[PDB]
C-alpha cells in the first residue's frame, strides 16, 4: 500500500502490527488547514497554526497520538533426511 | 457556529467507544 | 503513592509503564507489599 | 562522507560505482537562485 507516512508509522505501531514501512520516502510534504478562497477566517486560521506550532502544541499532539500508540530444532527442518 | 468539515482517519479523526 | 504517581505521570518512559500496566492482564497489581513480595518470591524471577 | 543527496546519487550513477548511499537524508531543503539583497532581478528570477 502507497500511502502517506505519517498514517504508515501510527499502523506500523499498531496491534497486530504484521505491517511494516518499507523504504525511505518518494517525496516530501505537508498537510495544510483550509479554507474557502476569500474567507475571513484564512488570517486568524494562519496566525493559530503559528501560534500552535511555536508553543510545542503539535509536537505534543503528535507525540501523544503516534508514539504513544507502540528455538529447539524440529522434525520440519530434518524431515528430509526421514524421507 | 459554523461547520468544520472533517473525514474518519485513525488517529486524526475516531469515533469514541461507545460513540 | 506508586500507582498514582505511575498515572498521572507525563515523562515518556513513565506514560509507556503506565499504559502497560492499565492493561496487563492478569491485574499486574496488588493489594499489599507483602502481597507483591510474596509474588515476586512465587513468580520464579517473572514479576517485577 | 556527508554530502548533498543529489550530488550523492549522481556519484552513484556513475563508474568507478564502487560507491553508495546508505539510510535515507538526515534533513530536507532545496537550492535556490541567489541574487544580493534589495536586486531587482528577485522578482523577475522567482517568476522565471
Amino acid at each position: 500500500y502507497l500511502l502517506e507516512s505519517t498514517m504508515n508509522e501510527y499502523i506500523e505501531q499498531r496491534k497486530p502490527c504484521d505491517t511494516m514501512k518499507v523504504g525511505g520516502n518518494l517525496d516530501s510534504k505537508g498537510y495544510g488547514i483550509a479554507t474557502p478562497k476569500g474567507s475571513a477566517l484564512r488570517g486568524p486560521v494562519n496566525l493559530a497554526v503559528l501560534k500552535l506550532s511555536e508553543q510545542g502544541v503539535l509536537d505534543k499532539l503528535k507525540s501523544k497520538w503516534w508514539y504513544d500508540k507502540g528455538s529447539a530444532l524440529s522434525l520440519s527442518n530434518v524431515a528430509g533426511v526421514f524421507y | 457556529t459554523y461547520i468544520v468539515t472533517t473525514i474518519l482517519e485513525d488517529p486524526y479523526v475516531m469515533l469514541k467507544k461507545n460513540a | 503513592s506508586t500507582k498514582e504517581f505511575f498515572r498521572r505521570s507525563k515523562i515518556a518512559v513513565f506514560e509507556k509503564m503506565w499504559t502497560y500496566m492499565k492493561s496487563a492482564e492478569p491485574s499486574v497489581f496488588v493489594r499489599t507489599t507483602e502481597e507483591g513480595m510474596i509474588r515476586v518470591r512465587k513468580s520464579k524471577g517473572k514479576y517485577a
